[PDB]
């Protein structure tokens, strides 16, 4: 009976995910052995910080990572649904039904579900990229994570997406929106209402110079220099030493005249910003103050990649060769105080449209500060799902999808004769865990909300054409209500690309566990 | 599982139980022993809780909200931790009957919306009405000094406290700008208020330094490095090939320092300070020029001198520019405290001051030092924030009243939750009575009598046990405390009660 | 051994907790039966919680106190024993929590005694007699819910109007205005006439019998008539002109006394029947002995044992003859009955239930007496109170503001005593599958606004007596719902519950050899 | 001592389930034998469930309540004792995840079982087919199911005729809308009680209406034929019957009165005399005292049908009549069920499957909280025919799904055959069972399953 105990080991981790999806979800504090606390609400990121022992759970963890890499959303739907398929299959194994026909039954039920997803599409996203149109897709992503911030964070995320996207329609050949185009930064102090949207990267460090900001001139030239600032010498060794005091006057004045000569040629070309990836000497900062050149140091090589796609600058392996062809252009750069400290940000005006934006977060809570940082990353991948593979189609969410599939699957159960009826019926019952989870965690009675969900999708209408309301989902209440309410009032929908991809992954996840009747391992 | 929720509630009770006696000026103090063995005793809950470093994850939330309580507000760090923990203790029996935690946590935020609108109705903006500039600071100073050993000597202490905040900007005020140094010995009523900075008199050795301490207009100059010859610690070894050359080896420091001896004479700076110990070489030439200098100056002491005359620190004495110098009105070093302590007076540009205290023991002054900080925080928040509410249990007892009537009009499970939320608010006035020795059973029962008569200003008298009004007792608290505490306690309460699992990795 | 301190105080709570769990599921009519298994291996099946506590074996000083408390209510009231144990169990749990608050037990005891006398005065203010007789219906829904388990419950709507109107007039002064309803009255007959819903109420006594020979008139003496009840027959007497001459004198004392109605248990012969034709006297053969004994009380007559008393023989004219108005006989289907109305003093009536067959009427007649038992016991006491949680919920809110009127360390004891009454509706809703958190919470909101305008002697939408109906799952008034309880049962149950709670809290030491 | 919380509900389910799971092999003609280990060297080799359950020692009181149910069920009908226990135990098994894991209130389950009990009886009545109760040749085949494969197979031709007249004697057909439905007032225990007389013949054995006594006339010369004999129990009666003995002095006193003295009469037989007579004896049919089988008899019969009598059994020896006793009583239980209603039900598990199919389709239209436990009842109704499949060697997975699909197309009378093991029709192949057993199996199992869930705590005490 090892296959039964394997489900019980997953059942211990199943209840952990039942308290994740929904508005009742909470982040988990994990103390690493290196003395670092990583806090995230996302389940896929949580599995990376957790050490999995039993390899049977690793199959579900590897299936969860598939949801985060491609579609980036729906990781809670994959893990919870795959865990319920093992519970409904436990009764079939104990009943005497072999696991061979159980696996074959899921393959027939999966093909029947994918064909019905096209007829369940309610609305169609026009991909207008409007600020008001993006509020419908982003709202359910922020929902079931952090409560109360769905109204404020909806306008901040939707505004940054429209800045990095150009103007185009009905063209899917050339991709535009990437996953790195949206960066999230954090700073101590402020609130959510005072947060703004920046059209470019935000630098929270100090300029390290007496020049606070550049002028208002159009098309500022920005040059990225990987070579550090110093007098040109031999690449091999070349350490400056003083044998006697006579050579001190020649070596000291030589470094001052050589650096000043290189900065004069760069300032004449119209470059007001010099980006030095390496360290900057003491005498180099003295000449940059009189020429009015902004001092910027970016030691991280990851930040220079997204900078090349905005202004068009290119890193130069040498120093003192301001090639105008590889220089970048930015409309306006300003240094303002955001969050209590004066920092130099990066933005634009009209031309040189930036392909990367950054949203600044402000708040007095440290725990909820990193919560929004990890929550926006789940919303970034939602924009990627708007492409050709079923980006415009959408399905109603809030538990309305899993309940509606029950009536369609059971209708095809009696149509297919043979032993396949056992796996088809249990496949639809496994969808009942989603509506029960939201009602149990929210404190709603099972004897009340649950029977009203079945009566919402099942009614007696004297006619062939459907009518009344098929959009009624699972309601969290929170104030008062009688029965359930329409989901179309809050406009909470789920994309087809997210739901269709989550079904195929969850189906193959439970297939691997049921197919393994023996596990052989050894100590390390 | 469900057992982790109960285990997390009792884990916060052990931390809350220590913070209960620390509520109030007359309450008990926690004795904390750091790994460094340094012993610190104070009644301020901020520094206390920061020294616990509890491994339990939910206990870290109390530390996070304590930093925001001390930063944005600065007062009430003890009450915000007790109020946030009391809501979790009252919700323990509610979870054992099958009630989900989400309904209980949601009911807390329902009373928060009614509490924000209640504070605005209880906030009265008054400045010049029925008061003045001097009468406002004088009447509020004797309130924090009551029920203390300084109550008899408070007549001279209030006059020095009024002029303390007047020497600083009224728009921007900081409690750290007024320093307090413990001086053992002497009477407690002989202390005075000084605009400058004082030293610790670390030199117990005798036999030099004759000089009068009365100066007219000394010039202040900062020096970033130590300039000295005689050194008590290290020594120099000399081995060469000549007998007569043993002397000149240690003299390498002469010429460049010999020139710097007369540079101060040409500059005319009468005050020389450094963060490093200075030998007797600098104190040599300064005698005839009437130049005062003090060695082994702390790093925090020089930062207050730079902001005094507006000068700046320079590494050497050569390139010092004339704008780095500064001059005060008068320099007088008296024997107050049974020891000569240097001080500055008459600096118009000084952004900081120092309040000296005297007493027979250092522990007696430490009790007075923490008591004077409470009177400063009241004036600190009375300037920028114009909304003043009645504290000391007055507003606390009013919030619980109205919330009991609002629950009767709200059908559903929120009725018992809001009623329990207002019932948990009674821990604040209770603990204040237990710390002062007053009986919390009789007072809280008799206070609810007149509390329902329509007057919302009834407080708790901290001097003699009885019901009364804090308006006559001059007990005031800013409205920022009540707003920030209810928002931080509700967020911290709902964060811990929602924890279904405690995960800790070892390695 | 000798124990003391907080250890004995915790054992008292753990002892009453296991006892309360036994009566927790048996509270109310929705409760379920339980089994008691001894060391012998036998068991029993009963739904009564009072019989469980009698055979309950528990070794504990405070546990044995509840044993005598359960038997005290059974020997007198016999109802509400389950509710008393639950109240006394919650009072001990909340009293132990006050130990950490440094609350003295005597103050807890004094706080209960002062609140107990003041609670009775508050209950006496909301007490009311039977009302809503015109325009509304009260006693109708009592028999309707009791018959819901029988077929008669479908037709109980039409049958309740005949039973309530009958029993309403049955009350009489008894001895010095007692107004006590009898335990057995309103003899129910059966007939096959028409359907079950065609039964008609007869305001008076009804006897099932025939006239034998039909030559006698069925209606005579409209103005005044006298009924002669005689257990001795008028038929010729046998052993086991002498025997024929005795019955001739017995009839002579009848026609001379002016009795138009003659009832004989053993029948009347044919010779004595001929004399009744010329006198228009209606004879009845084969009377029931149990029927005629009740006629003497309804018609004011007296049963005659024998006519051989002393040396005389006669019917004692005018002594046993009662005052009646008219005796009318209507033709009925299947068996025919006799209608007697307008007697001297009767105040009673008879309900003849007609139906399809006698097989269904046998189950309806037995269920009618069981449904009447609940009605006659409620109407026995003129002072009644609505149940279903109306006593505990209305007093909970009143003691909140009333605790401030006394004070002096006794406010905390009153608050814990008031909140301890919410356990009765809580555990009652458990067996009804309804959520106990929603029903108890929403019940306080309705009673909160009910007492706001009560002392002002003015009201608009504010009503009192809000109950809890667990059958339909809605909040309705228990007066109209059909749930009513006497005041004597509630007062003695609440007072005796606190008597056993005081003796438990006063024990600080347990000495066992 | 005491069990509280959710653990008490699990102990109540597993108590009756552990007993029902063991007796699963006692159902059907293919039922496998069982072996119990007694402390004595003997053992129980029979497969009868009524004999095995009485010898099993149980601990939890829920199993004791299941034993009392088997005793009551065995008195009503001869067979089907294990069917009631298994059906009542499987319902608690299917409701185990709903009561524990799903956290469903037990009264909701109990209230749903009461509603499903009415719907289960209406489906069986529709599946049942009409049958003629007045046909003497048809009643012999209905009883033959309990005759063959037994020691009476040699007398089966005579047993079907003897069991027919034995049932026809106690039954009387009366009905009307005036006094209601008497339901024939048939009692096997008291009225059908039989007396075994050694000697005689089985074919010549007849059923006499009355009480038979072995005491003869107490006088040597007396009239053995009376026109209108009058039975008097203890007017100038024609007969005198005394419960106790009578001295010879009273013989000459009552001799001139024209009456016979009969002493030594049992007390239990006096109650049955009141049915043929009415004495607390006119119109008495036959007074003939003629000896039959070297034993003096008496005829109390008449021209009327009191529905009370003592059946006289005769055979080749006492050992033969002893086996006829339990065989005739079990055979009349099937014939009694035919007179309770003119309907028959398909055997082999077809009736069990007919309820589960109609319950799942009707429960979907109610749309309420009771809908979930209805699916657990339909699964329990399918375990009875599936249990026979496990004993028939066939695939329990394949034969269960293929049989359920045939109900949506074909009729509900198609069961499972024990001899073959494949899905076949019960009506065409001559497999029938009475409906009364089906009504008593569903009603008593649901009523007993609800009582086991009503006890949430085990109280220990005297």
């Amino acid at each position: 009976g090892q296959i039964i105990k394997s489900i019980a080991a997953i059942r211990e981790l199943h209840q952990m995910c039942l308290t994740s999806m929904g508005p009742c979800g909470r982040n988990k504090i994990i103390v690493n052995h290196l003395g670092k606390i990583i806090i995230t609400n996302d389940a896929a990121t949580m599995l990376r910080e957790l050490d999995i022992v039993h390899p049977a759970v690793k199959v579900l963890v590897m299936a969860t990572e598939q949801q985060k890499i491609d579609m980036g959303d729906g990781t809670n739907l994959v893990m919870i649904l795959a865990g319920e398929l093992l519970n409904v299959s436990e009764k079939l194994i104990s009943m005497g039904l072999s696991a061979v026909e159980i696996i074959q039954g899921y393959n027939m039920a999966r093909k029947f579900t994918l064909k019905e997803l096209d007829e369940m599409v309610v609305g169609e996203i026009t991909d207008k990229n409007d600020k008001n149109e993006l509020l419908k897709m982003i709202k359910p992503v922020i929902s079931s994570k952090k409560y109360g911030s769905e109204d404020i964070l909806s306008e901040l995320v939707s505004e940054a997406v429209s800045h990095v996207l150009p103007v185009a329609q009905q063209a899917g050949e050339i991709p535009y929106f990437n996953v790195d185009s949206i960066r999230v930064v954090k700073i101590m102090g402020g609130s959510l209402s005072n947060s703004t949207v920046i059209k470019g990267m935000v630098f929270n460090r100090e300029p390290e110079g007496h020049v606070k900001s550049l002028s208002e001139d159009k098309k500022h030239k920005v040059a990225v220099f990987t070579c550090p600032l110093d007098i040109a010498n031999t690449e091999t060794k070349g350490t400056v030493l003083l044998h006697n005091a006579q050579e001190m006057l020649d070596f000291s004045k030589g470094e001052e005249k050589q650096i000043d000569a290189m900065m004069k040629e760069i300032a004449d070309m119209g470059v007001e910003c010099i980006v030095a990836g390496a360290g900057v000497g003491e005498l180099a900062l003295h000449y940059l103050n009189r020429y009015g050149i902004l001092v910027l140091k970016v030691p991280s090589k990851f930040e220079l990649r997204r900078l090349c796609r905005v202004c068009g600058a290119t890193p130069l392996p040498r120093l003192g060769a301001p090639t105008p062809e590889e220089l970048g252009l930015v409309e306006t750069v300003k240094t303002m105080e955001i969050g209590g400290d004066r920092v130099t940000v990066f933005k634009q005006e009209q031309g040189e449209i930036s392909r990367t934006s950054t949203i600044i977060l402000r708040g007095a809570t440290q725990n909820n500060l990193d919560d929004i940082e990890r929550a926006i990353d789940d919303g970034v991948a939602a924009v990627k799902g708007l492409m050709k593979p079923s980006g415009g189609k959408l399905l109603p969410g809030a538990g309305a999808t899993e309940i509606e599939l029950i009536s369609r699957i059971t209708k095809y159960g009696e149509r297919t004769p043979g032993l396949l009826q056992l796996a088809i019926k249990q496949f639809a019952v496994a969808f009942e865990v989603v509506p029960r989870t939201l009602a149990e965690t929210a404190g709603l009675d099972v004897n009340e909300v649950l029977p009203n969900l079945y009566a919402a999708h099942n009614v007696t209408e004297p006619g062939a054409v459907k009518t009344d309301h098929l959009y009624k989902g699972v309601d969290i209440d929170g104030e008062s209500d009688e029965g359930v309410k329409d989901i179309r009032e809050e406009n909470i929908y789920d994309m087809l690309a997210t739901k269709k991809f989550a079904i195929n992954v969850a189906t193959e996840a439970a297939t691997t566990v049921l197919s393994i009747d023996q596990i052989i391992m050894a100590k390390k | 599982g469900k057992g982790q929720i109960i285990s997390n509630i009792n884990a916060c009770v052990a931390v809350q139980e220590a913070l209960k006696p620390t509520l109030g000026p007359l309450g008990s103090d926690i004795l904390i022993v750091t790994s460094n063995q340094k012993t610190t005793i104070s009644n301020d809950g901020a520094t206390i809780l920061k020294l616990l470093d509890v491994v339990h994850p939910a206990a870290k939330t109390l530390v996070d909200i304590s930093r925001a309580q001390d930063a944005e507000v600065g007062d009430g760090t003890t009450s915000v931790t007790i109020l946030a923990g009391e809501l979790m203790k009252e919700a323990k029996p509610f979870l054992e009957e099958g009630i989900s935690s989400h309904l209980i946590m949601k009911g807390y935020r329902k009373a928060v919306s009614l509490a924000v609108e209640k504070i605005n109705e209880l906030a009265v903006d008054i400045t010049s009405e029925k008061s003045s500039g001097r009468e406002l600071l004088e009447r509020c100073a004797r309130t924090a000094m009551s029920s203390k050993l300084i109550h008899n000597n408070a007549d001279f202490f209030v006059k020095m406290c009024v002029d303390a905040v007047l020497s600083l900007d009224r728009n921007d005020l900081d409690d750290k700008l007024i320093g307090i140094k413990k001086i053992p010995g002497g009477a407690m009523e002989e202390s005075l208020f000084i605009n400058g900075v004082a030293f610790k008199k670390t030199f117990s050795y005798a036999g030099f330094e004759q000089q009068p301490k009365k100066f007219n207009n000394p010039k202040i100059l900062s020096l970033n490095v130590e300039l000295e010859l005689k050194a008590e610690k290290d020594n120099a070894e000399v081995r060469v090939e000549h007998v007569e050359d043993y002397q000149a080896i240690v003299d390498a420091e002469w010429q460049l320092i010999f020139e710097k001896l007369r540079q101060v004479e040409e500059t005319g700076a009468n005050i020389v300070l450094s963060k490093l110990p200075i030998g007797d070489l600098a104190t040599q030439f300064f005698a005839d020029r009437n130049i005062f200098c003090a060695g082994r100056v702390s790093a925090d002491d020089m930062n207050r001198v730079i902001q005094a005359v507006g000068g700046s620190i320079q590494s050497t004495t050569s390139d010092i520019k004339p704008e780095h110098l500064g001059t005060c009105a008068l320099f007088e070093e008296m024997q107050i405290g049974s020891e000569r302590y240097n001080l500055f007076q008459g600096c118009p540009q000084a952004k900081t001051c120092t309040l000296l205290l005297r007493g027979g023991a250092e522990q007696v002054i430490a009790e007075v030092e923490r008591s004077l900080h409470d009177a400063i925080m009241i004036v600190k928040r009375a300037l920028q924030n114009k909304l003043i509410v009645a504290g000391g249990g007055a507003t606390e007892m009013e919030v619980s009243k109205c919330l009991r009537d609002y629950s009767k009009t709200i059908a559903g499970k929120q009725q018992m939750i809001i009623n329990a939320f207002a019932k948990a608010l009674e821990v604040i006035p209770r603990q204040l009575c237990e710390n002062a020795g007053f009986d919390a059973i009789e007072i809280l029962n008799k206070l609810r009598l007149a509390h329902s008569k329509g007057e919302k200003w009834y407080g708790v008298v901290f001097e003699t046990e009885n019901i009364g009004d804090n308006f006559a007792k001059f007990v005031w608290e800013p409205a920022l405390v009540k707003i920030n505490a209810l928002n931080s306690a509700t967020e911290a309460t709902n964060l811990i009660l929602s924890v279904d699992e405690t995960i800790t990795n070892k390695g | 051994e000798k124990i003391s301190g907080d250890d004995i105080r915790n054992q008292n709570v753990l002892a009453t907790m296991a006892v309360a769990n036994v009566v927790k599921s048996s509270l109310g009519p929705v409760g379920l039966d339980k089994m008691l298994v001894d060391d012998i291996g036998d068991f029993t099946v009963t739904n009564d919680g009072a019989t469980i506590l009698s055979l309950l074996d528990v070794q504990h000083p405070a546990g044995k106190i509840l044993v005598e408390l359960a038997q005290q209510q059974d020997r007198e009231i016999g109802d509400g024993t389950t509710s008393v144990v639950i109240i006394a169990s919650e009072l001990l749990k909340r009293a132990n929590e006050l130990v950490k608050n440094k609350i003295h037990p005597t103050t807890i005891i004094t706080g209960f005694r002062v609140a107990l006398r003041e609670a009775i005065r508050f209950i006496n203010e909301v007490l009311s007699t039977s009302v809503d007789t015109l325009g509304k219906e009260t006693l109708i829904n009592i028999a309707k819910t009791s018959m819901s388990s029988k077929i008669i419950g479908a037709d109980s709507d039409f049958f309740s109007n005949m039973v309530v109107d009958a029993l309403l007039a049955v009350k009489t002064q008894n001895s010095k205005g007692e107004i006590k309803y009898p335990v057995k009255a309103v003899n129910v007959l059966k007939a096959h006439g028409k359907s079950a819903t065609e039964s008609l109420l007869v305001p008076g006594y009804a006897l099932n019998c025939t006239v034998a020979s039909q030559a006698m008139p069925k209606r005579i003496a409209g103005g005044n008539v006298k009924i002669a009840c005689l257990d001795l027959n008028l038929q010729k007497a046998r052993m086991a002109k002498r025997e024929a001459g005795i019955v001739l004198e017995r009839v002579k004392k009848i026609i001379d006394a002016g009795a138009q109605v003659v009832l004989t248990t053993k029948g009347i012969d044919d010779l004595c029947l001929k004399e009744f034709v010329e006198a228009k006297i209606m004879g009845v053969r084969r009377c029931k002995k149990e029927d005629l004994r009740r006629i003497a009380r309804a018609t004011g007559a007296t049963l005659v044992s024998s006519m051989s008393n002393l040396e005389g023989e006669e019917t004692f004219e005018s002594s046993y003859l009662g005052l009646c108005d008219e005796v009318v006989q209507a033709k009925f289907s299947d068996d025919e009955c006799i209608l007697i109305k307008g007697t001297s003093k009767h105040s009673s009536s008879s309900i003849i239930l007609r139906g399809a067959n006698d097989y269904s009427l046998d189950e309806m007649e037995r269920s009618l007496h069981d449904s009447l038992s609940v009605v006659k016991r409620t109407l026995e006491s003129g002072n009644v109170v609505p149940g279903g949680g109306c006593v505990e919920a209305a007093l909970n809110i009143y003691l909140d503001n009333f605790a401030t009127t006394v004070g002096s360390r006794e406010q905390l004891a009153i608050a814990e005593f008031a909140a301890a009454l919410l356990i009765i509706p809580k555990t009652l809703a458990v067996n009804a599958a309804k959520d106990s958190s929603e029903l108890v919470a929403k019940l306080r909101s309705y009673h909160a606004a009910s007492q706001m305008a009560k002392p002002e002697d003015v009201k608009r939408r504010s009503y009192r007596n809000y109950g809890l109906d667990l059958i339909r799952g809605k909040i309705v008034d228990e007066i109209h719902a059909g749930v009513l309880e006497p005041t004597i049962s509630k007062v003695k149950s609440l007072k005796s519950a606190l008597e056993a709670c005081v003796a438990i809290l006063r024990i600080d030491t347990m000495i066992t050899v | 001592e005491r069990t509280t919380g959710r653990q008490a509900q699990i102990s109540n389910i597993t108590a009756a389930k552990a007993v029902a799971d063991v007796i699963r092999t006692c159902l059907g003609p293919k039922a496998m034998l069982k072996m119990l280990l007694d402390p004595m060297g003997g053992l129980v080799l029979t497969n009868d469930g009524h004999a095995i359950l009485r010898e099993i020692d149980v601990a939890h009181p829920a199993a004791k309540s299941m034993l009392e149910l088997s005793r009551t069920q065995d008195e009503e009908v001869g067979d089907g004792t294990t069917t009631v226990i298994i059906l009542a135990g499987e319902i608690l098994a299917q409701c185990a995840p709903y009561l524990i894991e799903k956290n469903i209130h037990p009264v909701i389950i109990i209230q749903a079982l009461k509603k499903a009990l009415t719907d289960a009886l209406e489906v069986i009545k529709q599946v049942s087919k009409p049958v003629d109760v007045e046909n003497d040749a048809a009643m012999k085949k209905l009883i033959q199911a309990s005759i063959g494969t037994k020691y009476v197979i040699h007398w089966s031709e005579k047993m079907c005729e003897l069991a027919l007249d034995a049932v026809k004697t106690v039954r009387k057909d009366l009905g009307q809308t005036v006094e209601g439905e008497p339901n024939f007032e048939i009692d096997i225990k008291r009225y059908v009680r039989v007396e075994k007389i050694p000697g005689g013949d089985v074919l010549d054995s007849r059923v006499l209406k009355g009480v038979l006594l072995n005491k003869d006339v107490v006088h040597p010369k007396m009239s053995r034929h009376i026109e209108n004999p009058r039975v008097v129990l203890l007017v100038r009666p024609t007969l005198v019957i005394t419960e106790k003995g009578v001295s010879d002095l009273a013989q000459h006193y009552l001799l001139k009165g024209g009456c016979s003295v009969l002493r030594r009469v049992k007390k239990s037989d006096n109650n049955r005399i009141a049915r043929v007579t009415g004495a607390t004896g006119t119109n008495c049919g036959l007074f003939k005292v003629e000896m039959i089988g070297d034993e003096y008899f008496s005829f109390l019969d008449n021209c009327k049908e009191p529905k009370a009598c003592t059946i006289m059994l005769r055979g080749g020896s006492k050992d033969i009549l002893n086996e006829i006793d339990r065989n005739l009583q079990d055979a009349m239980a099937v014939a009694r069920n035919v007179m309770l209603s003119p309907s028959l039900s398909p055997g082999g598990g077809a009736t069990e499957m007919a309820v589960s199919v109609k319950l799942a389709e009707k429960a979907k239209q109610l749309e309420g909280i009771q809908q979930w436990p209805y699916q657990a009842v339909a699964d329990a109704m399918e375990c009875i025919p599936r249990t026979l499949i496990q004993n028939a060697g066939g695939d329990p997975i394949r034969l269960l799904s293929q049989l359920r699909a045939k109900h949506a197309q074909g009729n509900f009378t198609t069961g499972i055959d024990g001899d073959k093991g494949k899905i076949v029709d019960m009506v065409s192949y001559g497999i029938w069972e009475p409906e009364v057993i089906k009504q008593q199996s569903v009603k008593t199992a649901i009523e007993s399953a609800c009582l086991l869930l009503r006890v949430d705590d085990i109280v220990s005490g005297v």
